[PDB]
C-alpha cells in the first residue's frame, strides 16, 4: 500500500496511546513467553533444549532443523491458553517491526524523523495497537493483506521454478500434488492430493537448506521486516 | 506507452548531445589557445585570512 | 585533477533507445554457458549460481558496443587503459571471491591442499597450496592483461597496415599508366587480401576474447560450487 | 669518473628479440592443425566439433604472440 | 569437487601415530608437538581438518593482494640511507619571552 | 609514437584542478556541520562511522617515524628520479 | 561533548606542520595508539566472552569435546574444565538478532566510550603542552579557528642552521 | 644576495631538511627581489609578485611537512640492522 | 502481479539491484573508487607538460603559469594576504625598501 | 682507474630476451590442444572431461608466461 | 656526465632477429602438410576438407610470419 | 653530448641472422618428405595426389625462406 496523508494523521493522533498499549501488551506477552519458555526448558526434548546443530551437506552452514529444533508442546493448554498464544504471536510481529524502527532511530539519531514521517504515512509497518477503532483496524488489515499479495507470488514462483528446472517428481501422484499445489486461490485444492509434495520437497529441500533469497521472500509474505 | 514516450525524449536528448559533441564542442587544451579551455582551479579559500 | 569527458557511445545509445523501445527476443548469446551450468539432471545447487547472468550480459553488451565498432576508422575505445581494465576485473573477481569467503565455510578450501595423504605435507602439498592461491590472482591478472593486449596489438597492426596502404595507393597509383603496372596491380591485390583478412581476424578475435573473459569468471565461480543430488 | 650514456639504437635490438617469440607461437599453431587433420581422419563424425576446439586453441596460442608483439611496438615506438 | 563429510570420532587416528619433522613426538616429547609445524600439519591432514592449512594461506594472499600491497607501496618505509638525517630535537619549543594563551577554564 | 597517440579519448571537454588541502578542509567543515547538532549523540554509530576511522588514520600518520624521506605529494615536478624536491 | 569535530582540524594541521612535532607530542600520539590497541583487545575479549556464554550447549560440547588435536593431556583437562563450567549452570542461549545484539551492543558501547574518553584525554594532554602544538590547540579552543603558519608567526624554535628566516 | 645551489649533483649528497630549507630560502629571495623591482617601478606588488608568492607557499608546504626521525631505540636498531659492516663495505666498493 | 523491474521506478530498482542483488559488487566498486580518488587523482605540472596536452605543451604562452597566476591573485585578493610580510620575503619591510632603492 | 658507466638503453635488450620465453609457452599450449584434438577422436564420450583438463594446463602454462611478461614491464618501465 | 649516443647500423641487427621468427613459421607450415599426408593416406576419401583446413592453418601461420615481417622491414627503414 | 656513429660491419651481422631462418625452412622440408614416405607406404594408391600436396607444402615453406632471404641480401649489399 502507498502512503497517504489521512493515514499519517491517523497514526500521528494515535501515536502515544499506541505506544502505551504496546507497552502493556509487552508486559503481558513477556509473562506469556516466560511461562512458555520455562515449560519448554523443563519438559522440552534434550535436542530442542540443547539446540542441536544441523549442518548443510554442501557448505556445512548451521540452520534450524524442523524435526529437532522444533517441538510441539502437547500439554501447553494446562499453563497457557489459545488466546494467550495468539496474543503472543501478534505481539511478536508488532515487536519485530517496532524493534527495527527503534534500531533505526538509535543508529541515526535525530535524522530518522523524516523517515518516521514516511513510516507513519503507511500502515504496512505500524503496530496493530495504533488503531483505536474498527475502521482503522480494517484499513491496517487491508494494508497487511496488500503486502502479502505483493510478496507471496514471488516466493511461490521461486520455489516452483527452482524445483521444476532442477528436478522432476518421481511418480504420478507426486506430479499431481506438485501441479495442484500452486493453483490460484479461485479453485479449491484438496489437501490429501497435495500432501505428497511435502515428502517430495523434503527429498529436494528441507527447512534447514532454505536459501536466503527465498527466506527473504517468505519473510516479506509473513509481514516480517527484512531490513 | 510509457517506454515509448520516455525513449522518444531520450532519443531527442541523445541526438542533441551527439550533435553538440561531434560538431560544436571544442577540445580542451588546444596548442594555439583558439578553442577550448586551458583549465582552472576551484574550491579556493575565500575570506579566511588566518589560513595564510 | 578532475577531467570531464564522454564515452563514444552516444549514437549507439540513441540507436538502442530507438530500436529497443519495444520488446524483442534474444536467442544468440556470446557466452551461453552462464545460463547452463548444470548438465546432469537431478543436480541442484543451494548457492546463487545464476547471479552472474545479468552482469555477464551487460558486460558483453558494453564490450561489444566498444570493441566491435572500433574496427570502424577513427572510432575510439574510451576505456582502453590497463589499470581501468584491472579495476573492472578486480571488481568482478574479488566480489565473487568475497561472496564465497563471506560464506564462512572453511572446508570449501580443502581442495586447495593438492595431492593425497601419501605426498609429504610440508614439502609438496603446502607448496602446491601456495602456488594455487597465487594462481587465482594470476588468473585475474592474466584475464585483464589478455583483454588489454589483444585489442592494443590488433589496433596497432591495423593502423600500421592502413598507413602503408594509403601511402602506396596515393603515391604509386600512377604506375597503372606505366610499364610496371603489373607489379602495382599485384601489390594492390595483396593489400586488399590482407585488409579483408585482418578485418575478419579482428572481428572473430573480439568476440572470442569476450567469451574467454566471461569464461574465466565463470570458472572461478564453478571452482567453488557444490551440487547436491535429488532423492 | 661518473659517466652516463644513452644509446638510442638499442630499442631496435630488443624489438627484434621479441619477434622471436612468434617462432614458438607460429609453430604451436601449426601443431594444433596437424593434430586436427590426423584426428579428423580418425573420427570424421566430429570434424565440426574438433574444428571448434582447434580455433579456440589457436586464439589462446595467438594471444601470447600478441603479448610479445606489444612489447616490440612499445620499444620500437619509444 | 565432491561433497565433504566430516570423519566420525572413531575414524580419527590417535595423536601418537602422527609424525613430525624427524619422527613421532610420543611420550616424553608430547609438549614438542606444539612447536613442530610439520607434526601439526600431518595431524590436521589425518583429522581431515585440512582447511587449517589452506584457509590461512589464501586469506593471506588476498590480504596482500588487496590492502597491504598498496599500503606498502604508497606508505611503506624504504631502506634507510647511508648518511642519516637524525633529528636534533630543537624544533617546536616556544621562544623565550612568549606569553602562551591561557588554557580553557 | 604517432600510432600510439591514436589510443586517447577523443571527447575531452574540461579539466578542473583543486588542492587536496582545500577540498579536504571543505569536507571536514561539511562533516562537522552535519555531525554537530545535539540530536546526534557522540555514541551513535553514524557519528563514530564519520569520525573514528579518520582519527585513526591521522594518528597513524602522526605516529609515523620513517628513516627514509617521502617526497611531497604535490610537488611541481615529480618526473625527475634524481630530485625528490 | 564532541571532541572529534574540534580535534580533526588540529590533527590535519599537525600533519601539515609535522616538522614542529616535539618528541612529547610524538609520545602522546604513541600512547594514543597503544590505548586504541588496548581498547580493541578488551572489546574483543568481551565479545568472545559474550559469544561463549550465549553459545548453545551442543555447540559447546562439540567445540570443547573429543577429539583432541594435540592430545597432550593439558588440552583435554582445560577443555573439560571449561565445558563443565559452562554447562553446570543455566545460560540464556538466544539465536538470531538477539545473540547479535547481546554480543555486539556491549562491545560497541565499551569500545566507543573508551575511545571517546581517550580522545578527551589526548585533548587535555595537548592543552597542557608547552610547545607550538599546545599553543595551537589552545588558540583553536579559544577562537574556534585553526591559525595556520602560526609557528613562523610566533617564531617557534628552529635548528641552529635554519634560523636565517627569522632574521628580521 | 646569493642563491644556494640545489642542482641534482649538489642535492645528491645533502640531507632532505637542508635541501628543503635551501629551496625555501631561494624562493624567499626571489620573491623579495621581485617585490623590490615592483616597488622601484611603483606598480602594485600583487600584479607582479603572485607567482613568486605561490612558489614560496609551495616550498613552505613541502618544508613544514617533513619532520626528521627521532633517534631512539627502534630507529637505531633498524639502522644498525640494515647497515651492517658487510653492507657498508659493499657500498664503499661500489663506484656508482 | 508485482515485479521489481516492471513496477518500481528506476531509482528504487537501482537501490534494490545494488543492495539485494549485487551488494558485494557495489561495495567493491565503492572501495575501488575511493582508492582511485585517494591515490590516482593528482598530476604534476611537469607530467601535464609531458603528456597532458594533445599536440604538446605550448611553451610559447605557458598557460600553466597563467593559470597559477590567476589562482594566486584570486587567493591573495580574497583572503587579504600581505605578500610583503617578512615570512614571505625573509626580510623586514625596511630592508625591502633599501633593496628596492638599491636595485 | 675507477670508471662508472651507465648505459641507458640496455633495458630494451633484457625485455626482448624475457619476451622470448613466450615461444615455449605458446608451443606448449599448441601441444596441449593438439593432444586434445587427437584424444577426443579416440574417446568422444569423455570430450568434455578432457577439455577441462586442457584448460587447466593452459591456466598452469599461461601463468609462467606472466612472470616473464612481468619482468619485461619491471625493466621496460625502469 | 650526460652523453647521448646514436648508433646507426643497429637497425640491421634488429631486422635480422625478426627474420628468425620465420623459422618457426616455416617449420609450422611444413608440420601441417606432413600431418595432412598421413590423414589423407589413412582416410583417402577426405582429400578436400582436410586440404581446406590445411590452407586455413597455413593462412594463420602465414599471418604470424607477416606480423614479424612488418617489423623486419619497418626497422630496416627506420 | 650528441654523438653519431656509423659502424660499417653491422650490415654483416644482420645478414647472418636472416640466414638462420632458413634452418626453420629446411627442416620443414624434411618433415613434409619425412611423412610423405609414410603416407605412400600406408596408401600406395595415392602416390600422386600426396606428392602434389607435398610439393605445395614445400613451395609454401620455401616461400617463407625466400622472404627471409630477401632481407639477408638487402642488408648484405646495403
Ligand atoms: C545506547 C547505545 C546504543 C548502541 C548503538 C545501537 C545502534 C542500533 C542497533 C540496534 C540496537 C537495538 C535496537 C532496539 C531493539 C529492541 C530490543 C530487542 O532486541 O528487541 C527484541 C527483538 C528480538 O528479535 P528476534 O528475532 O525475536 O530475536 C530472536 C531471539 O531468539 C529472541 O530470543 P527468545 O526467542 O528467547 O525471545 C526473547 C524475548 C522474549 O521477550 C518477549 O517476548 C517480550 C518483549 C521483549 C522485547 C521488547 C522489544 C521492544 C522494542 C520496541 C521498543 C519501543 C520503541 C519505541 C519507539 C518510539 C520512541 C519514541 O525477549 C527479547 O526480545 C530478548 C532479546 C535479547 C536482548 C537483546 C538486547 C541486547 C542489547 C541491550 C543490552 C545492552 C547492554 C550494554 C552493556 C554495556 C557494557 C559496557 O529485536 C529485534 O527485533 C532485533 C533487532 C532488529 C534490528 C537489527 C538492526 C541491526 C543490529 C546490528 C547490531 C550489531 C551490534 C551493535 C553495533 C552496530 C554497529 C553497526
Ligand atoms: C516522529 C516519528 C516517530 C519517531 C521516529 C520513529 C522511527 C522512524 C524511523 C524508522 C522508519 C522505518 C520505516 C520507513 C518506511 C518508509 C521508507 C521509505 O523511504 O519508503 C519510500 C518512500 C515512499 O514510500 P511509500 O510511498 O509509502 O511506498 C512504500 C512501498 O511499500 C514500497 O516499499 P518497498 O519495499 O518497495 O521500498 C523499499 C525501497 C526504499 O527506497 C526507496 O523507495 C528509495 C527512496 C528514495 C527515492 C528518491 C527518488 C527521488 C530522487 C530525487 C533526486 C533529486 C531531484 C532534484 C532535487 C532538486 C532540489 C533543488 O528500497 C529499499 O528498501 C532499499 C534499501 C537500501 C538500503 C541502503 C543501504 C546502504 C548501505 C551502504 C553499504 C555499506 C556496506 C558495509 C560497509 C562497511 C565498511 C566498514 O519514499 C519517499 O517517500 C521518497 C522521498 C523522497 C524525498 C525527496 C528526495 C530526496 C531529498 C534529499 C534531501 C537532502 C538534503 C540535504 C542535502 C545536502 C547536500 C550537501
Ligand atoms: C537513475 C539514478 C537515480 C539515483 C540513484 C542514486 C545513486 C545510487 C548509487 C549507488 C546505489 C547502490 C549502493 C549500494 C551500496 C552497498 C549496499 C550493500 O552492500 O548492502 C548490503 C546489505 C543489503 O541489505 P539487506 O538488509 O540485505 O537488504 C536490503 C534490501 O534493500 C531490503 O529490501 P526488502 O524488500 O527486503 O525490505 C524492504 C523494507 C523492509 O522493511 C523493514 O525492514 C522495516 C523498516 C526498517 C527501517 C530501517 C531499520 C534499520 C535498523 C538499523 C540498521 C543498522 C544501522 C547501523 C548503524 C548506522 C550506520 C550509519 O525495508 C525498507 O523499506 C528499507 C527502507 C530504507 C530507506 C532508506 C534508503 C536510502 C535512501 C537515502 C537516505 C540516506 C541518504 C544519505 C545521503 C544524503 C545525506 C544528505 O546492507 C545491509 O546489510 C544493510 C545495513 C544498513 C546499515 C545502515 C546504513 C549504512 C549506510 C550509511 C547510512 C548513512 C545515513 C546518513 C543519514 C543522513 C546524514 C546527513
Ligand atoms: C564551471 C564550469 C561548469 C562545470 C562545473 C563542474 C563542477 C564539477 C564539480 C567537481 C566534480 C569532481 C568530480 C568530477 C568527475 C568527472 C568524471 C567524468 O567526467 O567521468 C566521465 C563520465 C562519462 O560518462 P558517459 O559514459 O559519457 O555517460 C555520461 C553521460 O552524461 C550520458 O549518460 P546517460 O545518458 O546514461 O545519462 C542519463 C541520461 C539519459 O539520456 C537522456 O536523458 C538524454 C540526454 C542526455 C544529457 C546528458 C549528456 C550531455 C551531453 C553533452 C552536453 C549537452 C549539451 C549542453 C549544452 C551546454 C551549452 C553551454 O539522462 C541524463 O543525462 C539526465 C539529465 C537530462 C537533462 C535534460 C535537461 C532538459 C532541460 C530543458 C529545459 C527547457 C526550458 C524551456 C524554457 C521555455 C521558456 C519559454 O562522466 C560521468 O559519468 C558523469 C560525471 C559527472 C560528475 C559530477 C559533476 C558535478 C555536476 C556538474 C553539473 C554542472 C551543471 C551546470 C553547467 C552549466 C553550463 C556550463
Ligand atoms: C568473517 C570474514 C570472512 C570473509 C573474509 C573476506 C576477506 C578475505 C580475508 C582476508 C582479509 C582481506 C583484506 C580485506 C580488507 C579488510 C581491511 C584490512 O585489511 O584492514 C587491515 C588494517 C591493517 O592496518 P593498517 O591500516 O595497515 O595500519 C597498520 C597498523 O598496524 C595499524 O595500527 P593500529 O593502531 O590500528 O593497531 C593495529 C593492531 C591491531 O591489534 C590491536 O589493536 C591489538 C590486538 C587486538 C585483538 C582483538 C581481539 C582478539 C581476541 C581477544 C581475546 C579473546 C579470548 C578471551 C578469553 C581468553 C581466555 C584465556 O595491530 C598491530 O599494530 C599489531 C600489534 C601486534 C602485537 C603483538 C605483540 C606480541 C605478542 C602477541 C602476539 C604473539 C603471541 C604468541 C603466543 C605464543 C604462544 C605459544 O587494519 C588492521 O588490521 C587494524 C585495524 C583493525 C583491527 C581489527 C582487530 C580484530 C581482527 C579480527 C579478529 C578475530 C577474527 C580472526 C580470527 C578468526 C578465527 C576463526
Ligand atoms: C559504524 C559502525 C561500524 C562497525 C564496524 C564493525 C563491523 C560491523 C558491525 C556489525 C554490523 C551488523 C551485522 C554484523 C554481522 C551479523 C552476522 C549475523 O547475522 O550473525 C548471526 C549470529 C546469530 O546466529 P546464531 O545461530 O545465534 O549463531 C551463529 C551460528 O553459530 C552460525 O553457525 P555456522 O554453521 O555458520 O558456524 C560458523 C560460524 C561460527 O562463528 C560464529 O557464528 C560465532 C560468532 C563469531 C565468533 C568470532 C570470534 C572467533 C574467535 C576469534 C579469536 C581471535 C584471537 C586473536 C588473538 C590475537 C592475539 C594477539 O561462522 C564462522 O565460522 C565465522 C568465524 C569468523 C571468522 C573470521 C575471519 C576473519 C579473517 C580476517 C582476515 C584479516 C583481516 C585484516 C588483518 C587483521 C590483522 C592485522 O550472530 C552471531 O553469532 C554473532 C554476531 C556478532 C555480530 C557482530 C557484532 C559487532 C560488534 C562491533 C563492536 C566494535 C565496533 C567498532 C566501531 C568502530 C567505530 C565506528
Ligand atoms: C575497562 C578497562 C579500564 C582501564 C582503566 C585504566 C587501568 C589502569 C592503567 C593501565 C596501565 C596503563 O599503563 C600504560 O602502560 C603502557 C606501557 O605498558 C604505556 O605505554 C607506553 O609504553 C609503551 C611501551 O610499548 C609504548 O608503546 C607507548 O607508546 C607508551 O605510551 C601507557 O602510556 C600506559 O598508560
Amino acid at each position: 500500500m502507498q502512503g497517504s496523508w489521512s493515514v499519517l494523521k491517523k497514526n500521528c493522533s494515535n501515536f502515544f496511546p499506541g505506544l502505551l498499549a504496546f507497552a502493556q501488551q509487552t508486559q503481558e506477552a513477556y509473562g506469556i513467553w516466560l511461562r512458555i519458555y520455562n515449560r519448554q526448558q523443563k519438559y522440552g526434548p534434550t535436542d530442542f533444549v540443547e539446540q542441536s546443530e544441523t549442518f548443510s551437506p554442501d557448505y556445512h552452514k548451521r540452520f534450524h532443523s524442523q524435526d529437532k529444533n522444533m517441538w510441539v508442546d502437547k500439554e501447553l493448554c494446562t499453563e497457557v491458553s489459545q488466546k494467550e498464544v495468539a496474543r503472543l504471536m501478534t505481539y511478536k510481529l508488532d515487536m519485530w517491526r517496532m524493534a527495527h524502527c527503534a534500531g533505526a532511530l538509535l543508529a541515526t539519531g535525530g535524522y530518522a524523523i523524516p523517515f518516521g514521517l514516511f513510516w507513519l504515512a503507511n500502515d504496512t509497518w505500524v503496530p496493530s495497537s495504533f488503531n483505536l477503532t474498527g475502521e482503522e483496524l480494517r484499513a491496517w488489515r487491508e494494508a497487511q493483506d496488500l503486502y502479502r499479495y505483493r510478496s507471496a507470488p514471488s516466493y511461490l514462483t521461486d520455489t516452483k521454478w527452482h524445483f521444476d528446472f532442477h528436478a522432476y517428481p518421481w511418480n504420478e501422484t507426486q506430479e499431481r500434488a506438485w501441479d495442484d499445489l500452486f493453483e490460484k486461490n479461485d479453485v479449491r485444492r484438496d489437501p490429501k492430493v497435495v500432501r505428497p509434495a511435502a515428502e517430495m520437497y523434503d527429498g529436494f529441500i528441507k527447512f534447514e537448506l532454505i536459501r536466503r533469497k527465498s527466506l527473504r521472500h517468505l519473510c516479506r509474505s509473513m509481514n516480517i521486516p527484512t531490513f | 506507452e510509457i517506454q515509448s514516450r520516455k525513449k522518444y525524449f531520450q532519443t531527442l536528448g541523445y541526438l542533441v548531445a551527439f550533435i553538440y559533441l561531434y560538431f560544436l564542442m571544442p577540445k580542451e587544451k588546444s596548442f594555439s589557445g583558439l578553442s577550448g579551455p586551458d583549465g582552472h582551479w576551484i574550491m579556493l579559500p575565500k575570506g579566511r585570512p588566518e589560513l595564510f | 585533477m578532475f577531467l570531464f569527458f564522454f564515452c563514444d557511445l552516444f549514437w549507439l545509445r540513441l540507436l538502442l533507445c530507438m530500436y529497443y523501445c519495444v520488446w524483442s527476443r534474444l536467442c544468440f548469446i556470446v557466452y551461453f554457458n552462464c545460463l547452463m551450468l548444470i548438465f546432469d539432471f537431478l543436480l541442484f545447487c543451494l548457492f546463487d549460481l545464476y547471479l552472474f547472468v545479468g552482469l555477464c550480459l551487460f558486460l558483453l553488451l558494453w564490450f561489444m558496443l566498444f570493441n566491435l565498432y572500433s574496427l570502424i576508422l577513427y572510432y575510439c575505445i574510451t576505456y582502453l587503459n590497463l589499470y581501468l581494465l584491472f579495476c573492472i576485473v578486480f571488481l568482478l573477481y574479488i566480489a565473487f571471491l568475497f561472496l564465497f569467503c563471506f560464506l564462512c565455510d572453511f572446508f570449501l578450501f580443502n581442495n586447495l591442499l593438492v595431492g593425497d595423504s601419501f605426498m609429504d605435507v610440508f614439502f609438496i602439498r603446502f607448496l602446491l597450496c601456495f602456488l594455487e592461491c597465487f594462481s587465482l590472482l594470476c588468473r585475474c591478472l592474466s584475464t585483464f592483461l589478455r583483454l588489454f593486449c589483444n585489442l592494443l596489438s590488433s589496433h596497432f597492426l591495423l593502423l600500421m597496415f592502413f598507413d602503408f596502404f594509403y601511402f602506396i595507393f596515393v603515391f604509386f597509383f600512377y604506375g597503372v599508366f606505366c610499364y610496371w603496372f603489373i607489379l602495382f596491380i599485384f601489390v594492390f591485390c595483396f593489400c586488399l587480401l590482407f585488409y579483408v583478412f585482418l578485418y575478419l581476424l579482428d572481428l572473430f578475435a573480439a568476440i572470442l576474447q569476450l567469451f574467454i573473459f566471461c569464461n574465466m569468471i565463470l570458472q572461478l565461480i564453478m571452482d567453488f560450487l557444490l551440487f547436491l543430488l535429488f532423492v | 669518473s661518473t659517466v652516463a650514456i644513452s644509446v638510442q639504437g638499442l630499442h631496435y635490438v630488443g624489438t627484434g628479440l621479441a619477434a622471436i617469440a612468434l617462432a614458438g607461437v607460429g609453430l604451436g599453431i601449426g601443431t594444433i592443425f596437424g593434430n586436427l587433420l590426423v584426428a579428423c581422419a580418425r573420427q570424421p563424425n566430429l570434424t565440426k566439433m574438433l574444428f571448434n576446439y582447434a580455433i579456440l586453441g589457436f586464439a589462446l596460442t595467438e594471444a601470447i604472440g600478441l603479448f610479445a608483439l606489444m612489447l616490440a611496438f612499445l620499444m620500437l615506438f619509444s | 569437487g565432491e561433497l565433504f563429510v566430516r570423519p566420525k570420532l572413531e575414524e580419527i587416528p590417535p595423536a601418537d601415530q602422527c609424525r613430525g619433522f624427524f619422527g613421532p613426538l610420543n611420550d616424553s616429547l608430547k609438549f614438542l608437538r606444539l612447536l613442530d609445524i610439520k607434526w601439526m600439519m600431518n595431524r590436521a591432514v589425518a583429522m581431515r581438518r585440512e582447511y587449517l592449512i589452506a584457509t590461512p594461506t589464501l586469506f593471506t594472499f588476498i590480504w596482500m593482494f588487496t590492502w597491504k600491497g598498496a599500503v606498502i607501496y604508497f606508505w611503506g618505509d624504504r631502506a634507510p640511507p647511508r648518511r642519516m638525517d637524525w633529528n636534533t630535537e630543537e624544533t617546536g619549543r616556544l621562544p623565550l619571552g612568549f606569553k602562551p594563551t591561557p588554557a580553557p577554564l | 609514437s604517432n600510432p600510439a597517440d591514436h589510443f586517447r579519448p577523443n571527447l575531452k571537454a574540461l579539466t578542473l584542478y583543486a588542492e587536496r588541502q582545500h577540498y579536504v578542509d571543505r569536507w571536514l567543515h561539511v562533516k562537522e556541520r552535519w555531525l554537530a547538532p545535539w540530536y546526534l549523540p557522540w555514541w551513535s554509530p553514524l557519528f563514530q562511522l564519520g569520525t573514528w576511522y579518520s582519527q585513526r588514520s591521522r594518528n597513524l600518520f602522526l605516529v609515523e617515524n620513517h628513516l627514509s624521506y617521502r617526497p611531497y605529494k604535490f610537488r611541481r615536478n615529480d618526473e625527475d628520479r634524481n630530485n625528490p624536491y | 561533548t564532541k571532541y572529534e569535530l574540534k580535534m580533526q582540524y588540529f590533527d590535519e594541521w599537525m600533519i601539515r606542520w609535522r616538522k614542529f612535532q616535539t618528541e612529547s607530542d610524538w609520545e602522546i600520539e604513541k600512547g594514543r595508539q597503544w590505548w586504541r590497541r588496548f581498547n580493541m583487545a578488551v572489546s574483543g575479549a568481551l565479545f568472545c566472552g559474550l559469544v561463549l556464554y550465549t553459545s548453545g550447549t551442543a555447540t559447546l560440547k562439540r567445540q570443547y569435546g573429543l577429539p583432541h588435536f594435540f592430545d597432550i593431556g593439558v588440552d583435554g583437562q582445560a577443555k573439560e574444565t571449561m565445558l563443565k563450567t559452562l554447562t553446570s549452570r543455566w545460560r540464556y542461549t538466544p539465536q538470531g538478532y538477539g545473540r547479535v545484539l547481546i554480543t555486539g551492543v556491549p562491545t560497541y558501547i565499551l569500545f566507543v566510550t573508551l575511545e571517546h574518553y581517550r580522545e578527551r584525554r589526548r585533548m587535555q594532554q595537548y592543552l597542557q603542552q608547552n610547545t607550538v602544538f599546545g599553543e595551537q590547540m589552545r588558540r583553536l579552543l579559544s577562537t574556534g579557528k585553526i591559525e595556520e603558519y602560526l609557528p613562523v608567526n610566533i617564531k617557534a624554535t628552529l635548528p641552529a642552521s635554519q634560523q636565517a628566516i627569522y632574521n628580521y | 644576495f646569493h642563491f644556494h645551489d640545489v642542482s641534482n649533483d649538489a642535492i645528491k649528497g645533502m640531507p632532505p631538511s637542508e635541501a628543503l630549507h635551501k629551496h625555501l630560502e631561494n624562493a624567499q629571495l626571489a620573491h623579495r627581489i621581485c617585490l623590490a623591482k615592483a616597488l622601484k617601478a611603483g606598480e602594485p606588488p600583487v600584479e607582479k609578485c603572485a607567482l613568486t608568492w605561490g612558489e614560496v607557499l609551495i616550498r613552505y608546504q613541502a618544508w613544514s611537512e617533513y619532520r626528521p626521525p627521532f633517534q631512539d631505540s627502534v630507529a637505531q636498531a633498524k639502522y644498525k640492522k640494515y647497515w651492517s659492516k658487510k653492507r657498508q663495505e659493499e657500498d664503499d666498493k661500489n663506484p656508482f | 502481479v508485482y515485479t521489481r523491474w516492471k513496477c518500481d521506478r528506476l531509482p528504487v530498482f537501482q537501490l534494490k539491484l545494488f543492495t539485494q542483488e549485487y551488494p558485494m559488487h557495489a561495495a567493491v566498486g565503492i572501495f575501488t573508487i575511493i582508492f582511485l580518488w585517494k591515490h590516482m587523482s593528482h598530476c604534476s605540472e611537469e607530467t601535464e607538460r609531458k603528456y597532458g596536452w594533445w599536440a604538446g605543451y605550448p611553451y610559447w604562452r605557458d598557460p600553466i603559469a597563467r593559470r597559477n597566476e590567476t589562482k594566486y591573485k584570486q587567493m591573495i585578493i580574497n583572503n587579504d594576504v600581505d605578500i610583503t610580510h617578512p615570512k614571505w620575503t625573509g626580510c623586514s619591510v625596511e630592508q625591502l625598501e633599501e633593496l628596492s632603492r638599491v636595485v
